[PDB]
């Protein structure tokens, strides 16, 4: 296809620099935009450079353009949480019109936990007593959580919240079937001082 | 501003379906864009202006329309589950730099339309063990059994919806990820502190918005119509 980017997705701790890649094709594009988009939302214009010049910043982002290897690249630099988007290499030959675009760069930016306390708690229905879930919860975000190793049991992906009344993040990920708690998340490694009340 | 209509959408294959998008902008250039994984952004057709409209990259199975300078319409005359996609209309002025994207479309072309089902919806009450731990409480919800993955989840605090110390997965998971005709299933996460939950006065209800059927589309089934629907569950302080 016209526009290649890499890599299709990249895992990015915060403070440090993301750099994402793109080459296209054609020779007579004068024109590239990146776009940023956010989970729910469309695509915005984030940086874009023209033809003409080789390289440009703005706060953080920045572009840099070699027209005779074809190649683009996209430097963020310190990469923070709520730079954790999908991120499109465009190209136009109308300045910007009529966009080819890339297949896209998935961004995520870690946190830092301050204070890793990683436990399994099993919660119970509020209507009906008889069913339960695993919760994962407060281990840091170096640490993957694999889906099942078979069906009839479910997995989801980490996710982080903020409590923002205090000053808090914490990691958490939910598994649930029909089992036991202790052996919900053996599919995937748990630091050796998790909690398991 | 652009605004996209619908915003979701549920059609049978073979039948007729068309996605307007109106600017504000004043501009002279519309687009009609769809998003699917491994592709990126793909152009449908496009517009230089009111009467005139232009083939894209891939215009096979659409057709469009420019009847006025603020309206671009996508037009799907005979539906397919190829076509099954997220639609994004766009507005660019004369070579300009900028493309101005809308919100987007969820359009999903099933075939039998029997396999649509709204979440059912449970909510899970704090361990004792965090509270008694991290001096903390994090209630689950957790939608399942549904078809499309069409829906947005919330959390609701006395009255209020809240946003801070929630956490909703990015993406709804197969229960069944050997059928592509699988429903799917979506858990979230509120965490408050431990005082907070043994408030009895406090209530917490999870809430998924699912988009569903219209109502005049003709329902044969038994089971209750799957439109689109809010369904909650909700607990109580202890």
């Amino acid at each position: 296809q016209q526009v290649r980017q890499s890599p299709q997705s990249l895992t990015v701790w915060e403070g440090e620099t993301a750099i994402l890649n793109c080459s296209y094709e054609n020779s007579a594009f004068d024109y590239f935009p990146w776009y940023q988009q956010f989970p729910g939302e469309g695509p915005a214009l984030l940086i874009a450079i023209r033809s003409v010049s080789d390289k440009k910043e703005d706060g953080r982002f920045t572009i840099f353009f070699n027209k005779r290897e074809k190649k683009l690249s996209l430097h963020i630099t310190d990469s923070q949480p709520g730079d954790s988007a999908t991120y499109f290499c465009a190209a136009s030959r109308d300045s910007g019109q009529k966009l080819v675009f890339g297949q896209g760069t998935i961004l995520k930016v870690y946190l830092h936990i301050q204070n890793p306390d990683p436990a399994v708690y099993q919660l119970r229905d509020s209507k009906s007593s008889d069913k339960s879930v695993c919760l994962f919860t407060d281990f840091d975000s170096q640490t993957n959580v694999s889906q099942s190793k078979d069906s009839d049991v479910y997995i989801t992906d980490k996710c982080v919240l903020d409590m923002r009344s205090m000053d808090f993040k914490s990691n958490s990920a939910v598994a649930w079937s029909n089992f036991a708690c202790a052996n919900a998340f053996n599919n995937s490694i748990i630091p050796e001082d998790t909690f398991f009340p | 501003a652009v605004t996209q209509s619908p915003r979701n959408k549920v059609a049978v294959t073979g039948g007729k379906v068309t996605l307007s998008c109106n600017q504000t902008n004043n501009h002279n250039n519309m687009y009609w864009y769809r998003q699917d994984t491994g592709h990126g952004l793909r152009l449908i057709h496009y517009s230089y202006g009111a009467g005139s409209t232009e083939k894209g990259d891939i215009p096979d199975g659409y057709k469009a329309s420019r009847p006025s300078q603020e309206n671009f319409s996508l037009i799907l005359e005979l539906a397919t589950p190829s076509q099954t996609s997220v639609y994004f209309c766009a507005s660019g002025d004369f070579w300009g730099d900028t493309l101005y994207f809308g919100a987007g479309t969820r359009l999903s072309v099933l075939e039998d339309l029997k396999n649509v089902f709204p979440p059912e919806v449970a909510v899970f009450e704090p361990s004792e063990a965090e509270i008694s731990h991290t001096q903390k409480a994090t209630l689950v919800c957790l939608a399942t059994g549904f078809y499309p993955d069409h829906v947005e989840l919330s959390w609701w605090v006395n009255g209020k919806e809240v946003h801070s110390g929630v956490c909703t997965d990015p993406q709804p998971l197969k229960e069944q990820p050997a059928l592509n005709d699988s429903r799917y299933a979506l858990s979230s996460r509120l965490r408050v502190s431990a005082t907070f939950w043994q408030n009895p006065r406090n209530h917490f209800r999870c809430q998924v918005q699912f988009y569903g059927l219209s109502e005049n589309d003709e329902w044969t089934q038994d089971r209750a119509k799957p439109v689109t629907q809010i369904v909650s569950a909700e607990a109580w302080g202890r």
